[PDB]
């Protein structure tokens, strides 16, 4: 499962999910820090600034370092950021 | 990275129109803690409040911001004293309008107090009675003359009645009308409006006066 | 030819004027060759006014007045469409609409 | 420092010192004179987004906890002071001006009195810019 | 029949229709008692023949999708009664009531529009109709059907009976909690 | 902030704008205090009258 | 995609605990029964006709796709 | 409503957003002390009544009863039994949907010992059923008009009594409960339910409550009637056109400008327990013509359904009574008046004489 005690993310946790496979508006995106929980990225915030490209040589199986937004313990969505992140690098 | 609880450090003051306003008790500051780890007298009795007539008359007007230097806190009391009135943007803007001559007049005038002040002025001319005449202008002469004599009232009526008298003038204009009226048998000047004052000179000698100023 | 007679507007009996910048470009143009607006604009505008009103108590004075002066450069006057291209028998008209 | 003698039932007053502006819609209460405000929010403290700093929501966010922290603290009721960049320069509010003062009324601060608190120059010093500018 | 007409295993009546907009698009009693689930074979004559049809009938429409699965109505009607059947052995309730009840919690309450601002991304917060409301919430319905079903041992109508029930009272089981709750996200979000 | 949810019949429909026309400009009246009438946009097509579940009067939908 | 397989072969250890499973049964499809249970869906099928056998459950449906049971009466 | 005398103690103001935050959670049901009168079957085929095939609204010559409290025997018969406040379902829901109104009404809370007789003073403008007092503009037009607010409250009210005994089939015989109506063909067709609510706050609560009609599903009706006058006029929707793809919206056009009486209708079903409330679309037949009337919906809806849809919560429904009641019981005796100020949301407690 996972090394943590706790199962899911709490509110602005900058959390290392597992980019699986990329769908409709966004991917979506399972933490491995707690074990396999899905998270959701774009439409809505996720980029700051406009160059209009997402990939080059990067085909699959990425991680990203983003930070929960909303989390749903119940129903299992997590909504997820890097427009706020300033510092979080 | 830091912030503080300075809301168990602040302490009430009530805000003090002078009695020759109806309304005294303007409001209230929560002012913090003047004390010898937290000095804050100046931030007290340093405090120029900005306030309208609307809260400080009792509201023949909601416009015209008098500033109100706190001469003396006493007992949680900001028993102000009267630094400059206004008669703000909104109210200072609406009568300024093209095709019309904007006569103004400043003046830097000594009270009969020991205060110095600073009156500027602003005025306007109308669309007379009977005038065909889109805008509404004079010769340069004229201009200059209504200035002259829109400088003479404001320096005199300053120079007497000492400085809660200026404050207990000026509000429906008496060194206004006066200026219209002088004029009238060349122009009847719809408009003499004092807007700018500023208090050059304040020396703390009048606490006794102060307390006439209040109670 | 003369593609305006005016040329923006005139500066005759005046044989030099001052300048001006744009109030959204500052761009460079004469007074009296740029385009002047009057703004007088409520400080309450329609959006807050149904709700500040009811909660503006022990407010018995009326609604604020706004009053700004623009002044445009003649190429951001024309993007923005502050003026816009008329015919040249409608360029005759010193005409401005009505607010 | 709670209110004064009551957090509710007067109206004690606190001015509204909202420096509405391009990229930020500061809302910060002083005390009547000036010297001492409170509630040090500013449009983009809610929404640090560096392009929605002065957007009407966010400041919604932003003049609502003022206007919560204000009837906390026995203001109860504000002097508008909506101020826009004034001075030498853009002197107009950005788009959080309409939408703020709105939520603090659905807030619940009192409002009384409106007035217009934007400084505009005699023609002072220079303007940032050439002669040709952002050409258009 | 002549005093009430209900459906043909099912009642119309005892049908608990328990949202705020959705009245009188979601009728199956009111005007709409039907043993048998089809008008006249087109639904798209006008914008009024939205509302004319009842959601029962719309949902015997709306699944035959699929180009191999449609033109087949006679094979839908068929796995829609067959999964009424399926709701009540797993409910007890009235499997027309439960379907009433999964038009509801899949019906959203704002939901978002395209803008622009700043070349960033904005979506105005907007209601949509409850015209909108009842075709987000059978789409969606019928969504999960086809799909859990094309690579399961569940038939369709099992997995629309799943889909009824987990509609019927929001479980996140159902396709259609999960998918209006994503546009409806969006309406509190951007700007 | 926070408010909940105010339910704000139709009065009247105020147009179908937006790019393409289909964003429907919708005088939602506020269906519980009779001065209050507030003004939204709708996605879908509505025909009016019918209660919409305005989750916000905030971020007021206007014209567009 | 999808790869999987029930158990093909007749299994006493699915249909014994088919039998006792059968209170948690009301909605009896043979495809519930292959997913309740590891059995194949085509031996859920002739397994329940067993279980119908033993009067415990009862066909409410009987469609060539498929079949429903429903254990006794109405629970 | 009426004068404000000056031997009117006022006891208590009670404003409406102070009873917009009562509450009073786990309220019981009310157990049928008493179940008298008769009422007919409904004429099922009066659901072929729609928006191109209408339906002309009959009067029906039958004896209609509002009787208050203190002229109900038999709520003073079970004054005795059980309960100590007692009143009608119409006094209640006045009480209920107090925070509503804005036209003035009156209601006695005639205390005689340790009772609360709920009483209405008889003919008063309390009965009637006010036209557009929650609208952006209510009919403002003088009482000699026709399109007047007591005019259309006169005709609103002569609609209800037509409409809700045409509904009924009127010579087929009648579902009497226990006991015949109390009060005497000749009657209207209604049945009163005594019931009793256990307060919390310890008030036994018995009230009159009333079932317009009986259908066999047997379903219990409360049947009431929406008027159209000159929906021009009235601020709404116009009906008769389309009436169909928003049909609940044109039923959600009146909701706002009848925000008092349509929600009293619903407490009315509430107290008496109905199992589906009914609601009639009557128009006139022509605008200004405020006696010819047509039906032009008869449309049906649960009390719970009803109750979902348009604005209501009962633990208010309840607090506001329980706050009325513990106000009253803890005063003086005889008669009082709870009455609503007309141009103001709120309501107060008098203190009136006995010969008021």
């Amino acid at each position: 499962c996972r090394f943590y005690q706790h199962k899911f993310p709490e509110v602005e946790d900058v959390v290392m999910v597992n980019v699986r496979s990329i769908a409709e508006m966004g991917a979506y995106v399972s933490l491995l820090e707690y074990n396999n929980i899905e998270g959701m990225i774009l439409l809505s915030e996720l980029s700051r600034r406009r160059i209009r490209s997402i990939n080059k040589l990067i085909r699959i199986g990425r991680n990203e370092c983003v930070v929960v937004i909303r989390v749903d313990k119940e129903k299992g969505y997590i909504d997820l950021s890097k427009r706020r992140v300033s510092p979080e690098e | 990275k830091k912030v503080v609880d300075p809301f168990s450090k602040k302490d009430w003051y009530d805000v003090k129109a002078p009695a020759m306003f109806n309304i005294r008790n303007i409001g209230k500051t929560l002012v913090t803690r003047t004390q010898g780890t937290k000095i804050a007298s100046d931030g007290l009795k340093g405090r120029v409040f900005e306030v309208s007539l609307a809260d400080l008359q009792n509201d023949e007007v909601a416009f015209r911001k008098f500033k109100l230097i706190t001469e003396d806190v006493q007992g949680k009391n900001c028993l102000t004293n009267f630094h400059g009135m206004d008669l703000t943007r909104d109210k200072m803007c609406s009568m300024v309008k093209k095709w019309q001559t904007m006569i103004e007049a400043h003046v830097d005038v000594k009270t009969t107090d020991g205060y110095l002040l600073h009156l500027f002025c602003v005025g306007f001319t109308k669309k007379c009675n009977n005038q065909i005449r889109k805008t509404s202008y004079a010769q340069h002469q004229q201009v200059r003359q209504i200035r002259k004599k829109m400088m003479e009232i404001m320096t005199r009526e300053v120079q007497t009645n000492d400085l809660k008298e200026v404050v207990n003038k000026l509000i429906p204009d008496s060194i206004g009308k006066d200026i219209e009226k002088a004029c009238q048998s060349i122009y009847p000047l719809h408009d003499v409006f004092v807007r700018k004052v500023k208090m050059l000179k304040k020396p703390k000698f009048e606490l006794g006066k102060l307390m006439e100023l209040h109670g | 030819t003369k593609k305006r007679r005016n040329n923006g507007r005139a500066k005759k009996g005046r044989g030099h004027v001052q300048p001006i910048r744009c109030t959204n470009c500052a761009c460079c143009v004469p007074k009296d060759k740029a385009i002047k607006k009057f703004v007088i604009r409520n400080i309450v505008e329609a959006a807050a006014v149904r709700d500040i009103s009811e909660v503006s108590v022990f407010d018995a004075y009326v609604l604020p007045k706004l009053y700004v002066k623009l002044h445009y450069c003649v190429s951001c006057a024309i993007h923005s469409k502050v003026v816009r291209n008329r015919s040249r028998e409608a360029r005759k008209d010193r005409t401005p609409p009505p607010r | 420092s709670l209110g004064p003698q009551v957090a509710e039932g007067e109206n004690v007053f606190g001015v509204c010192h909202i420096f509405a502006s391009f990229n930020d819609t500061f809302v910060h209460v002083t005390d009547l004179s000036g010297k001492e405000t409170i509630c040090r929010v500013t449009g983009g403290m809610k929404v640090k987004a560096d392009r929605d700093e002065s957007s009407p929501y966010a400041a919604m966010l932003a003049a609502q906890d003022v206007a919560q922290r204000c009837k906390e603290l026995g203001i109860t009721a504000l002097h508008i002071k909506l101020r826009a960049t004034g001075g030498n320069r853009t002197k107009t509010p950005g788009p959080g001006a309409q939408s703020a003062l709105r939520a603090l009324a659905r807030s619940g601060m009192k409002i009384g009195r409106i007035e217009d608190v934007t400084p505009i120059p005699s023609d002072s010093t220079r303007r940032k810019g050439g002669r040709r500018g952002r050409r258009l | 029949t002549p005093d009430i007409k209900l459906f043909g295993k099912w009642s119309t009546d005892d049908v608990q229709i328990n949202d705020i907009s959705l009245q009188d698009y979601i009728a199956v009693k009111e005007k709409y008692a039907k043993y048998l689930p089809h008008s006249a074979g087109r639904y798209a004559a006008k914008r009024f023949r939205k509302a004319q049809c009842p959601i029962v009938e719309r949902l015997t429409n709306s699944m035959m999708m699929h180009g191999r699965n449609n033109g087949k109505k006679l094979m839908t009607v068929r796995i829609v009664k067959h999964a009424f059947e399926i709701i009540h052995l797993l409910t007890g309730e009235n499997p027309l009531q439960v379907l009433v009840n999964a038009i509801i919690n899949s019906g959203p309450r704002e939901d978002s529009t395209r803008i622009g601002r700043a070349g960033t991304v904005r979506r105005q917060a907007v209601d949509v109709s409850p015209l909108r409301r009842v075709n987000q919430a059978i789409w969606l319905l019928c969504t999960g059907a086809r799909e859990a079903a094309f690579r399961n041992i569940k038939t369709i109508a099992e997995c629309l009976a799943d889909e009824l029930i987990n509609a019927a009272k929001g479980s996140s089981n159902s396709y259609a909690i999960k998918k209006k709750d994503e546009l409806e996200r969006v309406a509190k979000s951007n700007r | 902030r926070v408010q909940p949810i105010k339910l704000a019949r139709v009065t009247k429909v105020l147009g179908r704008t937006g790019s393409q026309g289909q964003c429907t400009q919708v005088r939602v009246e506020f269906m519980d205090d009779t001065s209050r009438s507030i003004i939204r946009n709708v996605k879908g097509p509505v025909r009016e009258g019918d209660v919409l579940t305005l989750l916000e009067s905030e971020r007021e939908a206007r014209r567009l | 995609r999808d790869k999987l397989n029930n158990l093909v072969l007749f299994d006493k250890a699915t249909y014994d605990k088919l039998c006792k499973e059968v209170p948690n049964y009301k909605l009896i499809t043979p495809a519930v029964v292959s997913e309740r249970l590891k059995i194949r869906g085509s031996l859920a099928r002739a397994a329940l006709q067993e279980l119908l056998s033993k009067g415990l459950i009862k066909l409410v449906s009987k469609h060539r796709a498929q079949v429903i049971y429903t254990r006794n009466t109405k629970g | 409503s009426v004068t404000v005398r000056p031997d009117w103690v006022t006891i208590e103001e009670m404003d409406f957003p102070r009873l917009s935050k009562l509450t009073l959670p786990g309220v019981k049901e009310g157990e049928d002390v008493l179940c008298c009168g008769a009422v007919e079957y409904y004429d099922k085929s009066y659901d072929r009544v729609n928006v191109k095939n209408e339906k002309p609204l009959q009067r029906i010559d039958r004896i209609f009863h509002t009787v208050t409290t203190t002229d109900d025997p038999v709520i003073r018969k079970l004054s005795k039994t059980e309960g100590n406040v007692y009143a009608t379902d119409a006094i209640l829901a006045t009480i209920m949907c107090c925070t509503r109104s804005n036209y003035s009404w009156d209601i006695v809370i005639e205390k005689i010992g340790n009772k609360l007789f709920f009483d209405k003073r008889d003919n008063t403008e309390f009965d009637l059923l006010t036209v557009n007092e929650t609208s952006v503009e209510p009919p403002q037009d003088d009482g000699n008009s026709l399109n007047s607010p007591r005019n259309l409250a006169l005709e609103a009210t002569f609609i209800n009594h037509n409409f809700s005994q045409q509904v009924l089939k009127s010579n087929e015989p009648r579902y009497k409960f226990d006991e015949p109506n109390p009060f005497i063909g000749e009657v209207a067709s209604v049945a009163y339910r005594y019931r009793k609510w256990d307060l919390n706050n310890g008030i036994t609560l018995i009230a009159r409550c009333e079932h317009d009609a009986v259908m066999q599903g047997t379903q219990f009706l409360t049947i009431k009637a929406l008027n159209e006058w000159d929906s021009k006029l009235a601020n709404g929707v116009e009906w008769r056109r389309k009436l169909d793809t928003q049909r609940g919206a044109v039923l959600a056009n009146e909701l706002r400008n009848n925000a008092c009486k349509l929600a009293k209708w619903t407490v009315q079903a509430l107290l008496a327990g109905s199992d589906q409330l009914k609601f009639g679309y009557v128009s006139r037949a022509s605008v200004r013509d405020s006696s010819k009337h047509v039906i032009l919906e008869t449309q049906q809806y649960k009390p719970n359904e009803f109750a979902t849809q348009i604005n209501l919560n009962m633990d208010n429904a309840w607090g506001i009574l329980r706050c009325i009641i513990d106000i009253c019981m803890n005063q003086k005796d005889g008669k009082y008046l709870i009455m609503k100020d007309p141009n103001k949301p709120m309501i107060r407690l008098y203190d009136i004489p006995d010969n008021t």
